[PDB]
């Protein structure tokens, strides 16, 4: 007795004959008695059969005994072997992602439970075919505990599938094609979505689509038809369709919705399935998108957040009553909802992992031209809901000629420095295809520009607070490791190239100097002293260049490309002078000042001065090409 | 300081 | 505070609020943990359930003909018949954090009269109904 | 952000 | 926070007379009825001779100057 | 010995060599005390509230003195055949300095007045002085062995704040200090040449002087011993040793063989600690088995009679084992990622263990018999009352294969009941 | 902040 | 040495009683003035928390938690 902190002995035959063992005891806890229990004297059908079971022996009345297998694992017909389990639900929740048998009675688990430290389950999704379970980890704080990650149902080979570009909202959606190895999945920020696909073991990945005013959250992907769903819950609810390239958009319902947090797809009689736990209800549509048909609605569904069909019935979670439900899935059947399993905590949404689900054969999905080897196509393929041929998307790059092959870009677009990385970005706003492969090097590229005739990119290099370098890489086809030009520079925030006397000039920071040298790295030169240099520009048809310098006396000033005719262009009103571009089409000076957050364009000689555009935060770089400026923001 | 290390 | 009694005790884990219908002279609560309310006689008689498969009942209250109640899960205030629990109705969906209900209505003390009432300032500080009109008085702490 | 628990 | 004794001579018996005080004890004496050692001051016979202040020093009066003043 | 761990460790005076002694059973060890004639290694623990003895490589542990030990500190020895006597301090109500001879035969108490809170303790070898410590009343002293010619070597001097222990070298004496946290250094006769050895940033506990003089050689009375298991040097009769063997061991008629005890005895399960003792209501020793201490949440425990296993679970999810002599305590299993087991039952016929995880609602299979282990869920909360509402208890009949657990309920899904079902 | 690449 | 902890006071006999429970529990007795002081019992005593008297017969009730007793 825990209260009275004593151990008592009475008989078992009635409360009387009280002794104590012991008292004053705190914390008292269990009572078991230690003796010699006799493995012989009492025996059962596992005693008598040993080694009978491939894993577990449990034992029943009348002396048989019964085999058992382990989590994940169901006994064979023979009834002593065990195999993997073939059809089971993927039931996925904030703490953990588990698996149930597609037969209430079975009540073992039918998937090694996916859970531990950094389990912040959004949503999951199943690869039949190669055993793989994907799902979207999700953290507002850590920004480690943000992806999508996959695993084996018996708990083996563990993978990071996407880690890098997730968004402040994370990962909200997540849908696998599983005829052309697609993982399709919705990437979200603070006021925009992405769209996004990833091509499985391999590295290409590209944005199909970004939208600021929708957000599609929760998206099913159906190869048999070729087409593409996603949930939308923002200020316009809706549940709409694409091609599998995210082009041909179309809006199913888009009235009586309300917050559609989850979707399911039929495969069969072509519904689409949807729970809306704002109007407590559970409807379907057709494809074609027909009138919406009520299946179960009322106050005894308040909030159905993720649903999913087999067989004859829709399987939905409840994160209020917390039960997994299975009910009829046609509209206006009454029967009350079976439970499957209750009192599970933050449910959010359930998948069916079956063959039947994710059908191969040609005969199954309509003759979906990715089945055979990617249909041939060198990136992404993308089947279309009548075409026997299918589109071929491009990771980065453009389509060849041929029309499944891959290269470089031919066009002009942005180039632009990331940390350890240049990237590359075309002029068009709503072309989501990368017009070269991200480059990766050493240290942070600060500085960058480009040579037409040997089609490279010279770069500066920060190693340390004191060490820099100036690099340069080929953008021919095949490829080839970054190549250091100029070694032992300090810090060099600036870069220009000369196309016609074939010379690079510099800004070192460090040693606040403007300098210059031959293409091939020979003959340093030193052109000016300066304290703080950034920007660098050359006019090398008219002699001139130009430099910005930030911090005390601020200017911007223009000399001859030998350094000779030092003049200041402008020095009234400029603090930090980042950014510095030229206009040879219209013979104008763009500057951008990071600490009076302007950009300004002149004259040469500084003429006619005008704000280009107000209240740009924290300029770094600028560039003019066509009738745009573009420029690097370092703030946002 | 009480006596008890712990 | 005298004669206490007990009505009735059995399978009541997780009670909520009792109610009283005065006209009937019937209590109403409801039992979370098998989620039903129940009914029975104020003298601890013809105890019996109600309505059934609640999530969990919160507010309870009779007025008219008629039972209602606010069911915390499920979001919920609905209305049903006194008689046998049946026309459920739903005034009120998708309320988060539903707790106890009452009825604001005109009672008249004048139809109502106690032992209380039908001896003002017979008590120093405190009187107290009793059954049969009789009334005790009482002090405060 | 809906759900960070 | 407290006051301790100890023997004169050797520091023996030591002991805290008090129990640890709510402030911290500054400045002690005793207070004693009995009359100290008392010998006759020069200063007590017309001051000494000196003009203003004076104490008796080893050998006689020590006149002094007021703390006011250059003298 | 580590506090944190609740091990016992030893290490060359290099450095080299760190290896365990005891490796499971101590709560709070608070003075260890080696006997270098008879290879025997003797330590006081304050929560067990006994004295206990060992083999010096830590083999065959049984407790020693156990009745009015309250709160035992202090630890000398005199292992030379001509004394061969054991001291110790008790600082609870009533505190004393208790002399007996090592095997804890010739029992006395040699030191009561003027005590409180006595602490460590340390043996002038060649006077026969046991050197002794005063928390409260702040004082160091000696006397004989008898506890006559008691005397004072540092006494109503304000430098003692609050002394833990002590260690003597020629004349010499050094004591740590936890209100200073410093070592000192005196002279052991009139603690008149004071110095501060080192200032330590943390409480400094334990000292000792390395150096052969603090371990006189004598001639070993035990070495022509046969004694099974335990053998201790004694200072009574000729002989001047005691065949004695660990805990849950008969002595032998033939006094110098042991057999081990079949008798049955109480597991009694406590917060932090799991205790055997004797069914016998008169035996308060609570030395049936090596006590499991070092346990975060105890509430049930479970044992295999053969290979003397005793099994209980832990808050990470997992499943821990020890042997009633302590000898091998490992983690033997992870038990559920889904939250902490509580209930535990194991069916002995077949070697499979039945444990309930209130946390995932379920009663889960577990195999001990083979190298790889293999778990199961057998009952999970379903919407019928028939499932698992929240599970607490669970007990076995093997050799009818049922299973009966006890339940608590569920709102609108299982009542509180007591249920049974087959053990597949 | 403080303007540094 | 000693810790004095529940006291209780005695008009009519003119006495204090105390319970200790300290390294020596006992319950003391003595004058109004703590002169005087006697021990009542010192065996079977280890935490005495609280002490009661009957002023119509001259017991002293006292309750002791680590032997739960009351005498
Ligand atoms: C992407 O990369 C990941 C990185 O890990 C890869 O996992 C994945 O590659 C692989 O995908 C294939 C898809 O077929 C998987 O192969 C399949 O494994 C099945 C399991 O095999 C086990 O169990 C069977 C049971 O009988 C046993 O015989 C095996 O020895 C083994 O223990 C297997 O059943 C299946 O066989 C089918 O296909 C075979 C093709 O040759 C036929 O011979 C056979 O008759 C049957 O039709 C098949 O071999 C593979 O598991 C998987 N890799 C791993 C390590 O799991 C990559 N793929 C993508 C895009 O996800
Ligand atoms: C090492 O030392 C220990 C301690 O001395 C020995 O433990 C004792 O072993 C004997 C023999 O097994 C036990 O005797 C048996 O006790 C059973 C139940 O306990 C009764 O007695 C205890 C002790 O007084 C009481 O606390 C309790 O209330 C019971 O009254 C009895 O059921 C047994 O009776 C059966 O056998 C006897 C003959 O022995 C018959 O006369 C009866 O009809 C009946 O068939 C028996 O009396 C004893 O209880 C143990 N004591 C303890 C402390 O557990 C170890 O045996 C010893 N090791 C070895 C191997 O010798
Ligand atoms: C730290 O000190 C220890 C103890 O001195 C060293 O370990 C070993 O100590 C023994 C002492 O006898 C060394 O001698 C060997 O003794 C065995 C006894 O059977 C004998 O068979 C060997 O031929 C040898 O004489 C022993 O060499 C030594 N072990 C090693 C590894 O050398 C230990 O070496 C010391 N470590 C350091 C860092 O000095
Ligand atoms: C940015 O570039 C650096 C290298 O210039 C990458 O390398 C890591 O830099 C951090 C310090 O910022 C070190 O602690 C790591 O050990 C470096 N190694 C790696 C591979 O992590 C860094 O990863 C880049 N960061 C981002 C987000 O682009
Ligand atoms: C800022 O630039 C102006 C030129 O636009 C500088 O003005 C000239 O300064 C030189 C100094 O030797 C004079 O000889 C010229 O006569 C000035 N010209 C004009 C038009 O003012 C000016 O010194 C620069 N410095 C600042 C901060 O005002
Ligand atoms: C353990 O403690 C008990 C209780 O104090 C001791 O029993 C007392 O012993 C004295 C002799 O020293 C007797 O005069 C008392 O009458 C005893 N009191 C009781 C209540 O029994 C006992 O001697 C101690 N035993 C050991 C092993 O030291
Ligand atoms: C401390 O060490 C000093 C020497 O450093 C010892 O000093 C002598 O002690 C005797 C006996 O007390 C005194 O009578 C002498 O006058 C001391 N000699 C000198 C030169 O001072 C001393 O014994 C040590 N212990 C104490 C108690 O001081
Ligand atoms: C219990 O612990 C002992 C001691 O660690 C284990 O015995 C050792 O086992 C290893 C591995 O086979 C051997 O290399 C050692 O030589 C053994 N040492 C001794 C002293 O025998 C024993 O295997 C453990 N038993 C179990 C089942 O846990
Ligand atoms: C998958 O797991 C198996 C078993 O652990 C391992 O041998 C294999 O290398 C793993 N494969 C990969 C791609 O990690
Ligand atoms: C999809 O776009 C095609 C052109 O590719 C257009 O003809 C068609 O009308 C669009 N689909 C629907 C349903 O409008
Ligand atoms: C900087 O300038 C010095 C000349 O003053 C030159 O020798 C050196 O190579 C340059 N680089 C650095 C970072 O020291
Ligand atoms: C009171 O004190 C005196 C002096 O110590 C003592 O002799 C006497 O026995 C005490 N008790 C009484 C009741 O006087
Ligand atoms: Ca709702
Ligand atoms: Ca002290
Ligand atoms: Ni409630």
């Amino acid at each position: 007795d825990e209260q009275y902190e004593v151990i008592e002995r009475v008989d078992k035959s009635s409360g009387n004959n009280k002794v104590v063992l012991r008292d004053n005891v705190p914390y008292l806890r269990g009572l078991r008695v230690y003796h010699r229990r006799n493995a012989a004297d009492s025996s059962n059908g596992c005693s008598n059969n040993p080694n009978a079971c491939q894993q577990i022996c449990l034992p029943v009345p009348g002396g048989m005994f019964s085999c058992a297998c382990a989590s994940g694992f169901k006994l064979s017909p023979d009834g002593r072997s065990c195999s993997p389990y073939n059809s089971f639900m993927v039931v996925s929740m904030l703490p953990a992602v588990r698996g149930f048998s597609l037969e209430l009675s079975d009540h073992s688990e039918a998937m090694v439970p996916v859970a531990g430290q950094g389990r912040n389950v959004l949503h999951a999704d199943v690869d039949v075919a190669n055993g793989f379970i994907y799902w979207c980890d999700f953290s507002s704080s850590v920004r480690s505990s943000n992806g999508i990650r996959r695993i084996k149902p018996d708990g083996s080979n563990f993978t990071n599938v996407v880690t890098y570009g997730i968004g402040a909202n994370g990962i909200r959606g997540v849908a696998l094609d599983w005829a052309a190895g697609n993982l399709y999945f919705t990437n979200a920020f603070v006021y925009e979505t992405l769209i996004e696909v990833l091509r499985i073991n391999t590295t290409y990945r590209r944005v199909l689509l970004k939208v600021s005013v929708d957000m599609p959250r929760h998206i099913i992907v159906d190869p048999k038809h070729r087409y593409l769903f996603w949930a939308d819950y923002g200020q316009k609810p809706k549940i709409e369709r694409s091609f599998l390239d995210c082009t041909n958009r179309t809006v199913l319902v888009s009235e009586g919705i309300v917050t559609p947090r989850g979707l399911a797809m039929d495969h069969d009689t072509g519904y689409i399935y949807w729970v809306d736990d704002s109007l407590d209800l559970i409807a379907r549509i057709h494809l074609d998108g027909g009138e919406s048909q009520v299946v179960r609605y009322g106050s005894r569904y308040p909030t159905p957040y993720g649903i999913t069909v087999f067989g004859e019935s829709i399987i939905w979670v409840d994160r209020n009553l917390k039960k997994v439900f299975q009910a009829s899935k046609q509209p206006g059947n009454t029967d009350p909802p079976v439970v499957i399993r209750d009192k599970i905590n933050l449910l959010r949404d359930v998948t069916i992992f079956d063959e039947h689900a994710q059908p191969l054969s040609p005969a199954e999905l309509n003759n979906n031209p990715c089945l055979q080897s990617n249909g041939g196509c060198s990136h992404f393929c993308f089947a279309l809901p009548e075409l026997p041929t299918p589109r071929c998307g491009c990771a980065f790059g453009t389509l060849g000629n041929d029309g499944k092959s891959c290269a470089t870009s031919q066009e002009d677009f942005l180039i632009y420095s990331l940390n350890n990385s240049l990237r590359s970005l075309h002029f068009d706003p709503r072309d989501h295809s990368l017009p070269f492969q991200v480059i990766s090097v050493a240290g942070t590229a600060i500085a960058l520009d480009y040579d037409r005739r040997n089609n490279r990119i010279f770069f500066t290099q920060k190693l340390n607070s004191l060490r820099g370098q100036i690099s340069y890489v080929s953008l021919y086809s095949g490829s080839s490791s970054p190549t250091v030009l100029l070694s032992n520079i300090g810090v060099t925030d600036g870069i220009a190239f000369d196309w016609i006397n074939r010379r690079i000039y510099y800004s070192d920071f460090s040693n606040q100097t403007i300098n210059s040298m031959a293409e091939d790295g020979s003959n340093r030169a030193v052109i000016a002293r300066v304290s703080k240099p950034r920007a660098i520009v050359l006019d090398p048809c008219r002699g001139y260049m130009y430099w910005t310098d930030w911090g005390t006396n601020a200017k911007i000033e223009r000399a001859t490309l030998g350094g000779n005719f030092r003049v200041p262009i402008v020095n009234t009103s400029l603090v930090w002078p980042n950014g510095l571009a030229l206009d040879l089409e219209t013979d104008l000076l763009y500057w951008a000042d990071a600490s009076l957050q302007k950009i300004e364009r002149s004259t040469l000689t500084g003429t006619n001065r005008e704000v280009v555009v107000s209240t740009a935060f924290h300029s770094f770089g600028l560039t003019v090409y066509g009738q745009y400026i573009y420029w690097t923001d370092l703030y946002t | 300081x009480x006596l008890x290390x712990x | 505070g005298t004669s206490l009694k007990i009505l009735f005790t059995g399978n009541l884990q997780h009670l909520e609020v009792v109610t009283l219908d005065i006209q009937e002279q019937k209590l109403y609560w409801a039992v979370t943990s098998r989620g039903v309310i129940e009914r029975g006689n104020v003298d601890g008689t013809e105890r019996m359930i109600l309505v059934h498969h609640l999530a969990h009942p919160w507010g309870l209250v009779v007025y008219g003909s008629f039972l209602y109640y606010s069911d915390e899960q499920y979001e919920v205030i609905e209305r049903v018949d006194k008689s046998s629990g049946n026309n459920k109705v739903v005034l009120r969906d998708n309320v988060p954090y539903l707790r106890g209900l009452r009825v604001y209505h005109r009672r008249n003390a004048a139809d109502s009269s106690n032992g209380c009432s039908n001896n003002p300032n017979a008590c120093q500080q405190i009187c107290l109904p009793v059954p049969g009109g009789m009334f005790s008085c009482a002090c405060a702490s | 952000x809906e759900e960070x628990x | 926070r407290k006051i301790y004794r100890a023997n004169k001579y050797d520091g023996s018996d030591l002991v805290a007379m008090t129990t640890r005080l709510p402030t911290q004890p500054s400045g002690i004496s005793t207070v004693v009825k009995t009359q100290r050692q008392q010998c006759s001051n020069p200063c007590d016979q017309f001051n000494g001779g000196c003009s203003h202040i004076c104490a008796p020093g080893p050998n006689g009066a020590e006149c002094q100057c007021p703390h006011e003043g250059n003298w | 010995s580590d506090l944190l761990q609740g091990k016992t460790w030893s290490v060359f005076q290099n450095g080299t060599d760190k290896r365990v002694v005891h490796d499971s059973g101590l709560s709070v060890t608070e003075m260890i005390a080696v006997d270098w004639i008879g290879r025997n290694l003797y330590w006081t623990d304050y929560a067990l509230e006994t004295i206990e003895v060992s083999k010096i490589d830590g083999s065959h542990r049984t407790v020693l003195i156990s009745k009015n030990v309250t709160k035992p500190r202090g630890l000398a020895l005199d292992p030379r055949m001509g004394d061969n006597v054991m001291f110790w301090s008790d600082w609870g109500h009533h505190p004393r300095i208790e002399r007996a001879s090592m095997d804890g035969t010739m029992r006395t108490v040699i030191v009561q007045e003027k005590i409180y809170w006595p602490c460590g303790l340390s043996i002038d070898y060649p006077n026969r002085l046991i050197y002794f410590m005063d928390a409260y009343l702040d004082y160091i002293e000696f006397c004989d062995y008898d506890g006559h010619n008691r005397r004072q070597v540092i006494a109503s001097d304000l430098v003692l704040h609050h002394p833990h222990a002590l260690t003597l070298f020629e004349d010499f004496v050094y004591w740590t200090d936890r209100g200073t946290r410093q070592v000192m250094q005196a002279n052991k006769w009139h603690g008149g040449n004071q110095s501060v050895v080192m200032y330590s940033v943390h409480q400094p506990l334990g000292i000792t002087a390395i150096h052969p003089s603090r371990q006189p050689p004598s001639r070993n009375p035990c070495a022509s011993a046969s004694c099974s298991h335990l053998c201790l040097l004694s200072a009574q009769a000729p002989r001047h040793y005691s065949c004695a063997c660990p805990s849950g061991w008969n002595l032998s008629d033939d006094s110098v063989n042991c057999v081990r005890g079949d008798q049955p005895f109480l597991m009694s399960v406590r917060d932090n600690i799991i205790f055997g003792i004797s069914l016998d209501p008169e035996v308060k020793s609570n030395d049936a088995m090596v006590p499991i201490s070092g346990i975060q949440h105890g509430y049930d425990v479970e044992f295999d009679d053969s290979e003397q296993f005793i099994y209980w679970v832990e808050n990470p999810g997992e499943i821990h084992r020890v042997k009633t002599d302590g000898s091998n305590r490992t983690v033997f299993a992870p038990l559920s990622l889904l939250g902490s087991s509580l209930g535990l039952a194991l069916d002995w016929v077949s070697r499979n263990i039945y444990y309930t995880t209130p946390a995932s609602r379920s009663i889960e299979v577990l195999t001990l018999k083979g190298d790889t282990r293999y778990g199961k869920t057998l009952i999970a909360n379903d919407g019928t009352p028939l499932g698992v509402g929240f599970p607490v208890g669970i007990a076995v009949d093997p050799a009818r294969g049922k299973l009966y657990w006890s339940d608590h309920g569920t709102d609108s899904g299982v009542p509180a009941k007591i249920a049974s079902a087959n053990m597949d | 902040x403080x303007n540094x690449x």
